[PDB]
């Protein structure tokens, strides 16, 4: 037996900047060959609950991996794609050839907590050496946890306080060099009855059926490693041109909508880009463009407000490590419980399927079951909507349902932001300010009203004065322009005037209450 | 930063601040209530983080919400407000939390470059005509709105003064922060210039002379000079000369900016039937020039254009606004309250602003209230107490020193202006003969004075080389010419010489004075002949006019002496028996009540083999029972002649110590001789030390019926000056005794909250 070393990819699809590659790759010498391995086991990078988007932007990116590997390495390497049970796979791997060590990326989140025990108590008692690099976040979280004090740092100013004693994160690694490296072949009985693809599979093979809905998709997303690097290429531009100009993060400061989109969280979320190299190729760019601009008259100042979203993705991870119901109330001690309306399954059904009679909500929701990707601010007007200004949920259905059709559902981001729109958890608690109001924001974003008409195909001869408060529209309008609205276009489902000031009346009520 | 998850809140606020409709803009209902949580937000903030105006300046929702919102607005209120939150939001960064001593980190800079950038992209909002236009609208509503004013119209009216100081205030940021280059001047130096060119199209210069004009002068005031303050920053007066020659709740921001924070940078350096026609052409060109000006609303704004409309504002802000804005800043500088008005715009105002009217020669009825005695004593009080709290502070460090060395180049360059004018207004004989006899009197009033004086003997030998610049030292040396000219016309002719030049003028020729005159020799060449001419006429009266001769020749000095030696630029007679006759000197070179321990105290004085230390203080402290017995008698006696010392009239109606200051080392240093120093702890009087500075404090509240038989054991009783009247008030000290007992020098959370809820 001369030996392999197992590669698991449950995250971080990629082979740039890979620690637990680099460790794979490592003792080539002795004669250890690399096996690497997807298990489709139902719950590895969100398969519980997964749409029809986010089910194809996991497929597509493990081609790219393949077909990475199958280049590299001139067919001689080739991604193994598994469907079952993880602990039973390594364990039948085990016998077949003799492992040495299983490397892994870090998922810090506690729902893998679980499956990693398991595998940790598989190599333990067969004698095989556990690897677990982390490369999914700029710093290990349970480093901060124990730098703070045994206690997560409760603010986003004590967490960059945090960070800034712990240094700065490290730059990305080298790339693997796969093309020596030794590949095993297998039995083809051994593939048959593990349960291994032999082909890359469709999304209808795990019964995840593509909706109708999804041909109104105008943009089309693509995973993998390639994708990832070739849209590196254009936000880069996105920013050196707000570098020039002098001021950071273009896609919360000027927010475009009717366009392509220039957002790093799908690729980033599954792997398919490492956030060590976004961090630092916007953070040189950065760099770059403050040296050879100080001749000009604009000069830059430095810090951290370059990747300031990035810190915020760390504040949630923080915090989420230690907390097992981090996306509940329930046993949580991070969230008051605030009294939620019953959960009525007409109002839900009518907020998840676009039916709401909002046009910018309409608009957005819709762009999420055809896309599986919203704008930042969208994604807040949508959830500011459900949770505070509007129907007054409880924000466990829209972190699911966003958890399930996202093509970046991240379990900590995405508990963290629904948790502060709601205002439950962290700073800016109970919030009685101004609440995202869909009608005002949408004619802004889209004065001309192309977005609406483009994601909401019954508004076509719907002019720009009309289309973002069609109620507006008068019945004579409404019949020669064919925007009849209760048969063509749902009548708003709730009043949100007077929905937004009964909220903030219960919520100066929570306030008051919880002193003394 | 931070607010990032607090973006699209921020944005649909701001959206629904305002929305537009077709081509009419329509604002919100709510706007109000939209505006007051932005305010209280915006207002309750932290402190040192400044996160929320940080967000304000992110989102770039100024120019996009904010302006618009300001320009198309119709009711009252929510104008009021828009007004207010700009305020608010647009103050300067030097009024906020001191940012220097936190600019060191790089999240400090950070945060202040962020705080730059939204001014400077507020002041390029601003820079549109419209808004401006929305201001002087809202000025003039309220102003023609009724011809009574309630206090909340006053203190809106004082926030649309505070805005476009602000406005105004903000090129710091652009002045060195930006740092321009050769693509950056056509537009750099023509902001400012269209702003101005549409604060002015808008006729922003009626408001201003009107609202000097309006009674209730006192609410604005403070704003009111310093917009004035700032309007000038750029415009020396130099090409202002040549065009007047070819005439012929914790936080806020209305106090968390106006701290004193005085704009630097100096922001400076038949004949009246030729006056009446120059007024009907200023009047004429001036409504020529606003027509063709609103003609070429956009044009070419440069600096030459800019000189021509400060000119046109400024020929009738001399003629109208000038004495109703500075009495009324003079009586609030009077007030007993803690002021918080900078005392430097309005050292600067009667600098910058007293040249213009003396040299247009300006009829008198609109300036009599200003070319006044009490304006000098207090500029003099001023400069006494500004150089008590410079050397108190020059000890302990920590504290601020550019604004005390501009507070000093302004005190002293106004005591120039004051007599400058007043020499000019003695050359000019249009005026008629009453006029003459105010000038002769108020030059009397001058000529019996002593405080002034010898001021500049407290700022000439406790002036440091390394601590001011060389034209501080011209300026001062041409105080020095001007106030000896004014003391040899004004006192020898009136007053004949009471100040007894040869015992006074040796409180002068001390030779430190004689160090810095010859730095003067050393930059010879920068004073031309006017500030030359003013050297050796001050040396002639010490070598030629004063029996010291062998003591004017320092090392230092002497080798200078010969650079004129050297140079010998044609001098004329009156000092060639100064630089020819003098030279051959060292050419050919020399090389209980009555009589106590306090008896003892005085004998003592006489055992340094002189008195003349005593009379030079004692006549204070015979004069300290004075000007608190007027103060209770309450009448008015012929002033003037009856000086009432302007060195204490000032602190002792603000009841504080009245210093008896250093003046002449002779008797300077004799304040730190304990035979003088005696008496002045004996029965019991605060010592120097104990308030920090070296000028000896006289306290006050010592019921000035005792402060004349302790007066009269000091000294000798020499009642030549009948500077007093106290026929009654001579009974009380040792006929009415034990009034006060033998006292002497004696001592006498959110994961918090959570957990709280959820328990
Ligand atoms: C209701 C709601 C749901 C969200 N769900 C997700 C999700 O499922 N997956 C996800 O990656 N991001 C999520 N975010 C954060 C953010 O809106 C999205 O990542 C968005 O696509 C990024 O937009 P961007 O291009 O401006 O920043 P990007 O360049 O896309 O950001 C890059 C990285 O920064 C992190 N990030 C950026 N903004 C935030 C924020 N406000 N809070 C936390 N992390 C942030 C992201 O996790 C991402 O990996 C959510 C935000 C809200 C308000």
């Amino acid at each position: 037996t001369r030996g392999a070393n197992v590669i698991w990819f449950r995250h971080g699809l990629r082979l740039h900047d890979n620690p637990a590659l680099l460790a794979a790759l490592a003792d080539k010498d002795q004669g250890i060959a690399l096996i690497p391995v997807f298990i489709f086991d139902g719950e590895s990078a969100g398969t519980k609950n997964v749409g029809y988007n986010r089910m194809r932007f996991l497929l597509d990116s493990l081609q790219d991996i393949d077909d990475q590997l199958q280049a590299a390495t001139d067919g001689r390497g080739r991604l193994l794609v598994f469907e079952g049970e993880p602990a039973y796979i390594f364990r039948r791997l085990h016998e077949q050839v003799r492992l040495h060590r299983i490397c892994i990326e870090q998922d810090c989140e506690p729902i893998w907590n679980e499956r990693d025990e398991s595998i940790r108590s598989l190599c333990r008692e067969l004698n095989i050496d556990f690897v677990e690099k982390v490369s999914h976040t700029l710093w290990d979280p349970q480093l901060v946890i124990e730098t703070n004090g045994g206690i997560p740092p409760l603010t986003y100013q004590m967490f960059l306080h945090t960070v800034q004693i712990i240094g700065l994160p490290p730059r990305p690694t080298a790339d693997a060099r796969l093309e020596d490296a030794t590949f095993v072949e297998l039995d083809p009985e051994f593939c048959r009855s593990l349960k291994l693809f032999e082909q890359l599979p469709t999304p209808e093979h795990f019964n995840v059926y593509g909706d109708n809905m999804g041909f109104l998709a105008k943009i089309n997303w693509r995973g993998g490693e390639t994708q990832a690097l070739l849209l590196l290429d254009e936000r880069l531009k996105v920013e050196q041109h707000a570098f020039e100009r002098g001021f950071y993060l273009p896609n919360q400061a000027l927010p475009n909508i009717h366009d392509s989109p220039k957002s790093m969280s799908a690729h980033l979320r599954f792997g398919c880009l490492s956030v060590r190299r976004f961090y630092w190729s916007v953070h040189d760019l950065f760099k770059n463009v403050q040296l050879r601009a100080c001749v000009r008259g604009v000069q830059m100042t430095g810090g951290a407000h370059i990747t300031g979203q990035l810190i915020w993705r760390e504040y949630f991870y923080t915090m989420s490590v230690n907390n097992p119901n981090y996306d509940r109330m329930e046993g949580n001690d991070i969230c008051l419980s605030i009294p939620w309306a019953k959960p009525n399954e007409n109002l839900l059904q009518s907020w998840r399927l676009g039916q709401t009679g909002f046009p910018l909500i309409d608009g957005a929701m819709r762009q999420l079951l055809a896309e599986g990707w919203l704008h930042h601010t969208l994604r807040n007007t949508v959830a500011t909507f459900l949770t505070r200004g509007g129907l007054w949920q409880s924000w466990e259905h829209g972190l699911q349902h966003f958890l399930k059709y996202l093509l970046d559902a991240d379990w900590s981001v995405c508990a963290g932001n629904w948790m502060w729109v709601s205002s439950s958890a962290f700073e800016r608690l109970l919030d009685s300010s101004l609440v995202t109001c869909p009608v005002a924001l949408a004619k802004r974003l889209d004065p001309d009203g192309t977005y609406i008409k483009q994601y909401v195909p019954e508004l076509m001869n719907v002019p720009k004065e009309f289309v973002h408060e069609p109620w507006r529209m008068s019945a004579e309008q409404q019949e020669q322009y064919e925007c009849l609205i209760g048969v063509h276009y749902p009548e708003r489902i709730i009043d949100l005037s007077m929905a937004v000031k009964r909220n903030m009346l219960a919520m100066k009520s929570l306030r008051n209450s919880l002193i003394t | 930063m931070d607010w990032l998850l607090a973006t699209p809140q921020l944005y649909s606020a701001f959206s629904s601040l305002g929305c537009l409709e077709g081509d009419t803009y329509v604002v919100n209902p709510n706007a109000l209530a939209i505006l007051e949580e932005i305010n209280y937000k915006l207002t309750y903030e932290d402190q040192t983080l400044r996160t929320f105006r940080r967000a304000i300046g992110f989102g770039q929702n100024v120019r996009s919400d904010l302006i618009p919102l300001l320009e198309n607005a119709k009711d009252d209120a929510v104008l009021e407000s828009v007004i207010r939150i700009l305020v608010n939001l647009t103050v300067p960064v030097e009024c906020l939390f001191s940012v220097d001593v936190m600019y060191r980190t790089d999240v400090g800079r950070h945060t202040i470059f962020e705080l730059n950038k939204l001014l400077y992209t507020s002041k390029e909002a601003f820079t549109e005509a419209r808004s401006t236009k929305s201001v002087v609208e809202y000025m003039k509503h309220i102003l023609e709105s009724d011809p009574k004013l309630s206090p909340h119209k006053c203190d809106q009216i004082n926030n649309c003064l505070l805005l476009l100081r602000n406005i105004l205030h903000i090129p710091e940021t652009h002045a060195h922060c930006v740092m321009p280059m050769m693509q950056s001047m056509p537009h750099g130096i023509s902001m400012q210039n269209t702003i101005l060119w549409n604060l002015f199209i808008q006729s922003i210069d009626k408001l201003l002379l009107y609202l000097m004009t309006c009674p209730q002068r006192a609410f604005w005031g403070v704003t009111m000079v310093q917009l004035i303050a700032l309007i000038y920053k750029d415009q020396h007066v130099s090409t202002l000369q040549k065009l007047l020659s070819l005439w012929f709740s914790d936080s806020s921001d209305n106090g968390s900016n106006g701290r004193g924070m005085g704009g630097g940078m100096r922001e400076g350096t038949s004949p009246m039937d030729k006056k009446e026609l120059r007024r009907k052409k200023l009047v004429k060109r001036s409504k020529s020039s606003l027509i063709n000006m609103k003609g070429l609303v956009q044009h070419t704004p440069t600096d030459d254009d800019i000189s021509n409309l400060l000119k046109e504002f400024t020929v009738d802000f001399l003629l109208k606004g000038y004495s109703y804005l500075v009495e009324e800043l003079h009586m609030q500088l009077l007030s007993n309250a803690k002021v918080p008005i900078d005392t430097s715009h309005f050292f600067w105002l009667v600098t910058y602003f007293l040249k213009f009217a003396a040299q247009l020669e300006l009829d008198m009825e609109h300036i009599d209230t200003i070319l006044t005695y009490d304006v000098l004593s207090y500029l003099t009080y001023e400069g006494v107490s500004l150089c008590e709290q410079l050397e108190l502070n020059a000890r302990q460090e920590g504290s601020d020193l550019k604004p005390y060395l501009r507070r000093m180049h302004l005190v002293v360059t106004a005591i120039r202006e004051f007599l400058q004018a007043i020499d000019t207004y003695n050359k000019v004989t249009h005026l008629n003969e009453d006029d003459k006899a105010h000038l002769r009197q108020l030059q009397l009033q001058i000529s019996e004075m002593s405080d002034l004086r010898c001021l500049f003997v407290l700022l000439l030998r406790r002036f440091n080389p390394s601590i001011h610049s060389k034209q501080y030292l011209q300026d001062l040396v041409v105080t020095n010419h001007i106030l000896l000219l004014i003391l040899d016309s004004s006192a020898k002719l009136g007053g004949c010489q009471t100040i007894r030049l040869s015992e006074h003028i040796t409180q002068f020729a001390t030779l430190e004075v004689m160090h810095y005159y010859g730095i003067l020799l050393e930059d010879f060449n920068n004073n031309g002949e006017f500030v030359n001419d003013c050297i050796f006429t001050m040396m002639h009266h010490i070598g030629g006019d004063l029996g010291q001769i062998g003591v004017l020749f320092q090392p230092i000095i002497l080798k200078t002496y010969s650079r004129i030696w050297e140079a010998d630029y044609e001098l004329c007679d009156d000092w060639s028996d100064l630089i020819e006759y003098v030279i051959h000197k060292f050419m050919n070179t020399p090389p209980g009540k009555p009589s106590d321990d306090v008896q003892i105290l005085l004998d003592l004085i006489i055992k340094e083999n002189k008195a003349q230390h005593l009379l030079w203080l004692q006549r204070i402290l015979i004069e300290c029972c004075f000007v608190k017995l007027t103060l209770r008698s309450g009448l008015k006696v012929p002033e003037g002649d009856h000086i009432m010392e302007p060195v204490a009239y000032h602190c002792i109606c603000k009841q504080k110590s009245i210093p008896v200051v250093q003046w002449n080392n002779e008797q300077s240093t004799t304040m730190l001789y304990q035979p003088f120093v005696l008496l002045l702890h004996k029965l019991g009087i605060q010592l120097p030390a104990d308030a920090g500075s070296i000028f000896a404090r006289i306290p006050d509240y010592w019921t000035p019926e005792t402060m004349y038989g302790l007066a009269k054991k000091l000294g000798p009783l020499d009642k030549l000056n009948l500077k007093f009247d106290a026929s009654e008030l001579e009974d009380a000290t040792a006929s009415s005794p034990s009034r006060y007992h033998h006292t002497g020098p004696r001592n006498s959370n959110w994961l918090q909250l959570v957990m709280r809820s959820k328990c």
